């Protein structure tokens, strides 16, 4: 009939993309994201300079962080950002690898569906090739020793991870501090690593060489009432929660002083309360007092004249870390502070950080301290932030290696070996589905191509030559000589990737590309 | 990224080529040229004049406060 | 190790050009082969067209990308050179540009790709020449086969049985099939009039006029003596300023009588030569026909046709064998055109059409009149007839005939892949990409027909690998079969021109590295 | 003066009904491409920018903003089919639209709506009766065959979803989550917790209860995270310093009484904590917050605390361990504290999750499903809910029927045979009903990229006399015995789809005029 009928509210402005054009748009956005993430891959990659809406700038190479700050509007780009963030969450390394692999897989999928093949068939082929690749990756891996006695493989893995980041300026002490921190914090019996016990703290000034690992706790406070000594030797500490103030019940209360004698009694009660507080702090024998909630002038002076240094306003997590390091117990009231409830401190020192007024305390332990602290120093806020995120990457790699123990020899060797396995399997496969398998092989094999292109070498010829070397001599540890030291063999160059990291990369990218291929219709205002 | 699809937002942009390093280099060289005329015992100091509240005016030679007060983009 | 090539704008521009070309190719991909359905274009003004020819689709569609404009110029150049394949050439160019985008991504200089594409084209031309078979004229069967093949992918396909034989007869009745080396389509006048149906199209060996007879008393003439006129049958007037001064009352009578006598003299000289139908050239600045002149012509039982375009005089002279006169003293029967019959036919109330048929003098010219219900089918029918005529022109140009339905380009893909396998270096990948980017045509023919593209292309490659040449897609069978036995063939010039033009324009596109707004 | 308010728009007669029918087809076209194993996916962007990705009829139709009353009826039928049996939301919408499309030719001329409504009612009654009398029931009551039936039904449910490639991994999994439920099949007794990171096959079924780390204070990370035979103290009381009654006023006039009251508040808190500790429990849980003082108190005695747990998770812990929530602390007996084989706090994808696993008599479950994006795990949760709902419905009666369009073709053949004995015009309408019921295999073939007409003709020829249960085999591009191919569906989904589609078609047809007010 002549009358045009309206079914959907506000349907004159809504937009709809349907059929193959929508899939083309999806693949195109994914290709754009992958091309953006391609340059900053591998040791020769270059950083990216992200500025937020507030105008503050950060220079970073972490793909998950770059995509998270990428203020993007396309839905496929949002899915790619979520992919990168999830890969960061589960593993902590290879955040750009998943994005590049997904982009390559979607590009090959576009090439395939140009030939009129169903997207679900492409997804099934991708899944089969991912299974083959994961099986080959588990077959190819070898194990390292996670022990303090021979820690060197841990340094090798952390040094390989710390490559392609600015902290490779040092590249040796960073791996050492990461390995030591994770080894100290880790609970080896449960094979669990807690990241709340590694208080990664940074401060500008100095050099990147000054970044150390305190086997104790650093806190951004100072000794109250500065007349007290700026450092104490091995001291007994009293971690405390209640403030050094006269008590008051939580329930609302009224204390009627009905006479002058009542007034004098209240005065005497307050004064003797302070005096008894200090006396029962001193009687335990502790040299250092630490309070979470701060206190007043009389407490300061009584603490000073009793030769008992103290600090205040220490935060909750900082209180917990201090008590774990010193071995003491957090007590919420003065009346239950016994000798057993003190902690031990190797030495408590105050540091001034040059000409600035800022001060900090360092607590060093002479005994076993389950907690540590990584202190970062540098010449820029951007350097500090990049350094701490790079060290977080290293810690994540070390804990992943604690919980899995198996490694593969990266640098492109793993991808090339998986590609050969996928292609060899796809040889003996019935047609109409081997196309997806070969597309998967090429898509995962683009990673050495991008690595070589970032390294400055010709990608295709070098990649073909190293693949021929891998297939001639059964040495699946031949990768792109990105650093230009010769020796295509990657055993000698000591490059280590974690098995779970690579297998998670492959599986997660395959699942994301399957979801992207599944989408058909888009309705958006 | 110059592709015929735009994905960032109404206001977000990307420079992924020699344009980015061009902008960074010209900005850094502009800052350096701003500081350059205040070196040595024969250097001459500069005037920092506000464009707003209370119109703060300060005469200074060291580059720390010169770079802190001005608003770089 | 190597050049840093800090500038990235050239790469962005190259990828943008490749993407635009691929998009333009995909736009008309679904308008190829017998099963491809035509596009509908409506320009800024409310004028519409139903077009299946790629050149028309690309011209009417006002594109904005430089790669798209270069592609539309390529399509129109291919139409000019051959007249068929103006879709396949664009598809080939876009497809192999999309092939070379990954070559660019693989770290290959554009010059190497261009040179390797040139070498691949050089091999492919020889492959096509070997694949062909000689074709020679006076074999009406193969000419009808080529015409039907050219018309299959058009709306007039169901009329091809009553429209292809006349399409080839038009060409065979204009040029000598012994020593031609070329034909002209200018002397094939396609006249279109609205009304009727397609089955009412006609081919006339005579002459067709859309003009109207001035004297509505005479309609038909048997044994017509046609004579063109280039001067004017009105009151005399010199080239320079003309003036008549009257000073007496007898002078008005004298001037009226003298003008009447002059006109009557002219008409008497025209009539005494035996001329029975007159053709007056469309003249301006002087009335070609005067009412008194027309009255005298009607009195002497003559038929008059006036307002004839200047550019049509050559066509009329070549058709009916008459010679124009610009002076009355040279109007003689010795150089007066003759014809068996002149008729004015009313087209069932849709129009009035003038036919000069049975010209005794030889005529190296035919005229096609096309009929249709609405105007869109008439436009598409004349375009399809033009395509068939261009196909016959290709056959006349060079005598080489190849198979169709995907067979030539798939055989070319196989041969060129085998040639690339013996070209180790950085050009091996480029020749392989060129070879595998010419499978787009069989894939498009398969998917446009509802077939399975992957299996169809794979079975085609298998069939041509075993040497079973001239094997291609068949849409009547719905599969793959020998095409020659199915009577589908095309001249070799179309394929060779398409391949060469596409390769040259792709090399030109690859040479681009920057775009700047002027 | 005019009768109605200004701006009132009324439509009457045949054109209004035909426009309503066309609106029905247009709204059912939005979910048409989401059937069968080759089903595609729909992405809907809200006005807030959030995009939801799914391929079930109910969710897509709900997300679409519908203002046409007939399209509103289609939305309601999809949502009600979702709320009744859980699976078959796209089928009801497609069936309604196809009924209306098949009958619109007959409504173009002067056909009285009552007669076609009666034809629908008769056809649907016969169809439901045939489905009831065709579905096969094993009637053996054996655990192995019941498990196989539930696994196959769940596997068929997981097809046409995002979790297709892992059907077998998830299907049997959800069966276990329904095996370990009591004889009430409450849907709140199996929880779903979504966490970013990891592969799709990394998901797990906790037979006890798992929940995200709620909160912690200064004193956490000191009590041990591993107990090998603990007792769980489910609580509903906050253990922290606070006012006694939120209006209690303390009135004293001596400092001794003031100190006594301060010590009294501390003493009441410590006595409550001492009762909790002396109860013998090792790990304690509370809906109300747990203060830092109680955290340190339990840390000093190797006891785990966890405050501000959600209500549903605490009830799931009740159903797993077998305790009871005590608002009061004076009566921590020994038969009220639940016990579990193992308690353990672990790291899952950047979050801390508490696990109570190994409960011998568990009437609850927890789904730790992994994914790469929030929409990925949300769609996985949607598919899992579909599967658990279908298993929950099928557990009441194990009467199954072959899917893949086999049952639709069987009913179409039955109705075609029946609509030859009936004389008059009702024969044409019942034939239209059968031709409409013929839609599902055609749409499956279309989504799978088949030759739909050829496969339909093959099905009709092989199914007129060659045997029932024959549906479309997508992988083999052909027709196959879908019952012997283990594509099973409970008959209730088809029964409900047919009856709902008939009801919606009758409601749409039975309208002759519509009025729109100026919506003041
Ligand atoms: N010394 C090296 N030689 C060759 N390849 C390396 C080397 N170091 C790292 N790579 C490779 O670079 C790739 C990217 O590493 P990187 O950019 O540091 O972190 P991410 O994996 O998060 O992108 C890894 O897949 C690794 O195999
Ligand atoms: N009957 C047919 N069977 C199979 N293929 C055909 C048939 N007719 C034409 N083709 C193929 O369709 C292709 C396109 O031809 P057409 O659309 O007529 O002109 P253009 O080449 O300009 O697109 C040709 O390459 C030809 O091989
Ligand atoms: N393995 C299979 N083979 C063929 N058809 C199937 C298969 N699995 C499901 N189907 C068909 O898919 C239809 C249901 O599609 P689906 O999207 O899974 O649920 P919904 O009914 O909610 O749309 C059913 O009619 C069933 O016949
Ligand atoms: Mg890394
Ligand atoms: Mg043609
Ligand atoms: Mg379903």
């Amino acid at each position: 009939y002549g009358r045009p009928f309206l079914i959907i509210k506000d349907q004159d402005r809504k937009s709809r993309l349907m059929g193959l054009e929508a899939l083309k748009s999806h693949i195109m956005a994914a290709k754009a994201v992958a091309n953006t993430m391609r340059t900053s891959l591998g040791p020769n990659g270059l950083d990216k300079m992200m500025v937020d809406k507030d105008g503050d700038v950060t220079v970073t190479n972490d793909g998950a962080t770059i995509l998270s700050m990428m203020d993007v509007d396309h839905q496929i780009a949002k899915l790619m950002v979520e992919l990168s963030k999830s890969q960061d969450d589960e593993i902590g390394d290879g955040t750009t690898g998943v994005v590049v692999l997904a982009g390559a897989l979607l590009e090959e999928a576009e090439q395939l569906l140009d030939r009129g093949i169903h997207p679900i068939r492409i997804a099934d082929g991708y899944e089969q090739a991912a299974r083959v690749a994961i099986e080959h990756l588990d077959k190819i891996s070898d194990s390292v020793l996670v022990d303090i006695k021979d820690t060197e493989p841990l340094i090798q893995t952390a040094k390989t991870t710390l490559g392609s980041k600015v902290v490779n300026s040092c590249h040796r002490q960073m791996a050492e501090i990461a390995v030591n921190a994770v080894l100290t914090v880790a609970d080896m019996e449960r094979r669990d690593v807690d990241f709340e016990l590694i208080k990664v703290e940074g401060k500008v000034g100095g050099r990147l060489e000054d970044t150390k690992l305190i086997k104790g706790v650093i806190v951004d406070k100072d000794f109250s009432h500065p007349q007290m000594p700026k450092k104490v030797e091995d001291a007994k500490i009293a971690i405390l929660t209640c403030p050094f103030e006269p008590p008051k019940p939580k329930t609302k209360h009224k204390l009627d002083v009905t006479s002058v004698e009542d007034y004098k009694a209240l005065q005497k009660y307050e004064k003797e309360k302070f005096e008894e507080m200090i006396q029962q702090i001193k009687e335990t024998g502790a040299n250092l007092a630490i309070c979470q909630w701060g206190f007043d002038d009389e407490a300061n002076h009584l603490l000073l004249q009793n030769n008992l240094p103290a600090v205040r306003w220490v935060g909750g997590p900082e209180i917990e870390l201090i008590a774990i390091a010193t071995g003491g117990r957090i007590v919420p009231r003065f009346s239950e502070l016994t000798a057993e409830k003190l902690g031990f401190a190797g030495l408590v020192q105050e540091i001034s950080f040059g000409t600035t007024k800022d001060k900090m305390l360092v607590i060093e332990q002479c005994k076993n301290s389950r907690a540590v602290t990584i202190f970062i120093r540098g010449g820029n806020k951007m350097i500090i932030e990049e350094a701490k995120r790079s060290l977080h990457d290293a810690l994540c790699v070390i804990r992943n290696l604690i919980r899995d123990n198996r490694v593969v020899y990266g640098g492109g060797a793993a991808e090339i070996s998986c590609a050969l396995a996928v292609s060899q399997e796809a040889d003996k496969c019935p047609t109409l589905e081997q196309y997806a398998m070969r597309a998967f092989a090429d898509a995962l094999e683009v990673i050495p191509m991008a690595l070589s292109e970032n390294s400055g070498m010709n990608p295709i010829q070098t990649m073909t030559e190293v693949r021929a070397r891998q297939v001639k001599e059964m040495n699946p540890a031949l990768g792109i000589d990105c650093l230009h030291k010769g020796t295509n063999d990657m055993k000698q160059q000591h490059v280590i990737e974690t098995l779970i990291g690579k297998k998670q990369q492959i599986s997660l990218a395959t699942q994301m590309v399957r979801m992207i291929l599944k989408i058909d219709d888009i309705r958006k205002p | 990224s110059l592709a015929p699809v735009n994905i960032f937002k109404a206001g977000a942009d990307e420079e992924r080529a020699e344009t980015a390093r061009l902008t960074s280099f010209i900005g850094a060289i502009a800052i350096g040229d701003l500081v350059k005329s205040t070196l040595g015992p024969k250097g001459m100091d500069k005037i920092l004049l506000s464009s707003g509240r209370d119109a703060s005016l300060m005469v200074t030679n060291d580059g720390a406060t010169i770079l802190k007060n001005i608003g770089v983009d | 190790k190597g050049a840093y090539q800090d500038r990235d704008k050239p790469a962005q521009i190259r990828f943008s050009n490749i993407s635009a070309a691929k998009a333009v190719a995909d736009a008309i991909r679904t308008s190829l082969g017998p099963k491809g359905m035509d596009k509908m274009i409506q320009d800024g003004k409310g004028d519409v067209t139903i077009t299946n020819d790629g050149a028309t689709i690309l011209k009417q569609m006002q594109v904005l990308h430089p790669a798209a404009r270069m592609l539309v110029e390529l399509s129109k150049a291919q139409d000019i050179e051959a007249g068929d394949g103006t879709t396949s050439v664009v598809i080939i160019a876009g497809s192999l540009l999309d092939s070379c985008t990954k070559l660019l991504q693989k770290g290959i200089h554009p010059t190497i790709i261009s040179e390797s594409f040139q070498k691949a084209l050089e091999k492919g031309i020889e492959i096509l020449t070997d694949m062909s078979r000689p074709v020679e004229l006076s074999d009406r069967e193969t000419l009808l086969n080529s015409a039907t093949t050219s018309l299959n992918s058009k709306v007039v396909s169901q009329y091809s049985s009553l429209l292809s034989p006349m399409s080839v007869n038009a060409v065979m009745k204009v040029i000598d099939p012994a020593t031609a080396t070329s034909v002209d389509l200018r002397d094939i006048k396609i006249v279109k009039k609205l009304g009727g149906t397609i089955d009412d199209c006609e081919l006339v060996e005579g002459l067709v006029l859309t003009q109207k007879v001035s004297n509505s008393g005479i309609t038909r003439v048997e044994k017509a003596k046609i004579g063109l006129i280039q001067f004017c049958l009105s009151a005399p007037k010199t080239d320079m300023d003309n003036q008549i001064v009257v000073s007496d009352y007898a002078q008005m009578d004298r001037v009226l009588r003298e003008e009447r006598a002059y006109i009557l003299n002219l008409v008497k000289q025209i009539k005494k030569t035996g001329c029975n139908v007159l053709l007056i050239q469309k003249s301006i600045l002087r009335d070609a026909l005067s009412d008194l002149a027309l009255h005298f012509l009607n009195k002497m039982k003559i038929m008059v046709i006036k307002d004839i375009e200047r550019e049509d005089i050559e066509f009329i002279c070549k058709t009916i064998g008459t010679k124009p006169v610009a002076h009355i003293d040279q109007f003689t029967a010795d150089m007066l055109g003759s014809a068996e019959l002149a008729e004015e036919v009313n087209l069932n109330g849709s129009g009035k059409l003038l036919k000069i048929t049975g010209c005794a003098s030889p005529g190296k010219t035919v005229t096609i009149v096309v009929r249709g219900s609405n105007k869109l089918v008439i436009e598409e029918a004349e375009r399809s007839i033009h395509d068939a005529l261009c196909v016959i022109r290709c056959l006349v140009k060079k005598r080489a005939l190849i198979a169709g339905g995907g067979a030539p380009e798939i055989e070319l893909a196989l041969r060129l892949t085998e040639y690339s396998r013996t070209l180790s270096g950085m050009e091996s990948y480029c020749v392989r990409a060129f070879a595998d980017a010419m499978e787009v045509i069989p894939s498009t023919l398969a998917e446009n027909a509802g077939l399975n593209p992957i299996s169809t292309v794979t079975e085609l490659r298998n069939r041509h690998a075993q040497g079973e040449k001239t094997a291609g897609i068949n849409v009547r069978k719905g599969g793959i079969s020998n095409i020659l036995e199915e009577l589908v063939v095309q001249p070799l010039l179309v394929s060779v021109s398409a391949l060469t033009l596409a390769t040259e324009t792709v090399r030109s596109i690859l040479k681009i590295d920057d775009v700047v707004n002027t | 003066v005019i009768l109605l308010k200004e701006g009132t728009d009324s439509s009457q007669g045949i054109p209004q009904l035909v426009s309503n029918i066309s609106a029905c087809q247009v709204i059912a076209e939005a979910v048409r491409t989401t059937l069968g194993p080759r089903g595609m996916d729909k992405l809907i962007v809200d006005g807030r920018g959030k995009a939801t990705i799914s391929n079930d009829g109910a969710t897509i139709l709900k997300l679409l903003d519908v203002v046409h009353p007939a399209a509103k009826t289609l939305v309601d039928i999809a949502k009600s089919q979702d709320a009744e049996v859980g699976d078959g939301t796209t089928s009801v919408t497609l069936l309604a639209a196809e009924f209306l499309k098949q009958v619109k030719p007959y409504v173009e001329e002067g056909l009285h709506p009552q007669i076609i409504i009666r034809a629908f009612r008769t056809a649907t009654q016969l169809a439901v009766n045939k489905i009831k009398e065709i579905a096969v029931t094993v009637k053996k009551a054996d655990k192995v065959e019941q498990r196989k039936l539930l696994e196959k039904c769940a596997m068929t449910a997981l097809s046409s979803k995002l979790i297709s490639q892992q059907k077998a991994f998830f299907a049997k999994m959800v069966v276990d989550a329904v095996m370990m439920l009591d004889d009430l099949l409450q849907l709140k007794m199996i929880g779903i917790k979504k966490v970013q990171g990891g592969a799709l096959e990394d998901s797990q079924l906790v037979a006890g209860v798992a929940f995200k780390k709620t909160f912690s204070y200064a004193g956490f990370e000191m009590q041990p995270k591993k107990y090998h035979n603990p007792k769980i103290a489910l609580l509903n009381v906050e253990l922290e310093l606070k006012a006694e009654k939120d209006n209690a006023e303390i009135r004293v006039h001596t400092v001794e009484d003031y100190q006594a009251i301060v010590d009294a508040e501390w003493n009441i808190l410590y006595d409550k904590l001492e009762k909790i500790h002396h109860s013998g429990a090792k790990v304690v849980l509370s809906k109300l917050p747990i203060g830092d003082v109680a955290t340190q108190y339990f840390a000093d005695r190797d006891m785990f605390c966890a405050g501000r747990v959600p209500e549903e998770d605490l009830k799931r812990t009740m159903m797993a361990c077998g305790g009871s929530i005590q608002t009061s602390v004076n009566a921590l007996s020994a038969d009220v504290l639940g016990r579990c084989q193992v308690f353990e706090e672990t790291q899952i994808g950047g979050e801390r999750y508490n696990f109570f696993t190994g409960c011998p008599k568990a009437k609850t479950c927890t789904f730790i499903l992994r994914g790469g994006a929030e929409q990925f795990m949300e769609e996985t949760e949607r598919s899992l809910h579909d599967a658990i709902m279908i298993v929950r419905r099928a557990i009441k009666n194990d009467s199954v029927v072959a899917g893949g369009g086999a049952i639709e073709m069987e009913l179409s053949k039955y109705l075609r045979d029946y609509s030859r004995t009936i004389p008059g015009k009702q024969q044409l309408l019942i034939g239209a009903y059968a031709k409409a019921l013929e839609i599902i295999p055609r749409q499956l073939c279309d989504n799978a990229g088949f030759d739909a007409t050829n496969i339909l003709n093959k099905l009709r020829a092989r199914h007129a006399q060659g045997g029932t249960w024959y549906g479309v085999d997508i992988n083999n591009e052909d027709i196959a015995d879908n019952f012997e191919a283990f594509v099973w569906e409970p008959a209730m989904v088809r029964i409900n789809a047919l009856t709902a589609a008939s009801e919606a078609a009758c409601l749409i047809v039975s309208v002759d005029e519509t009025i729109k007010n100026p919506r003041s």
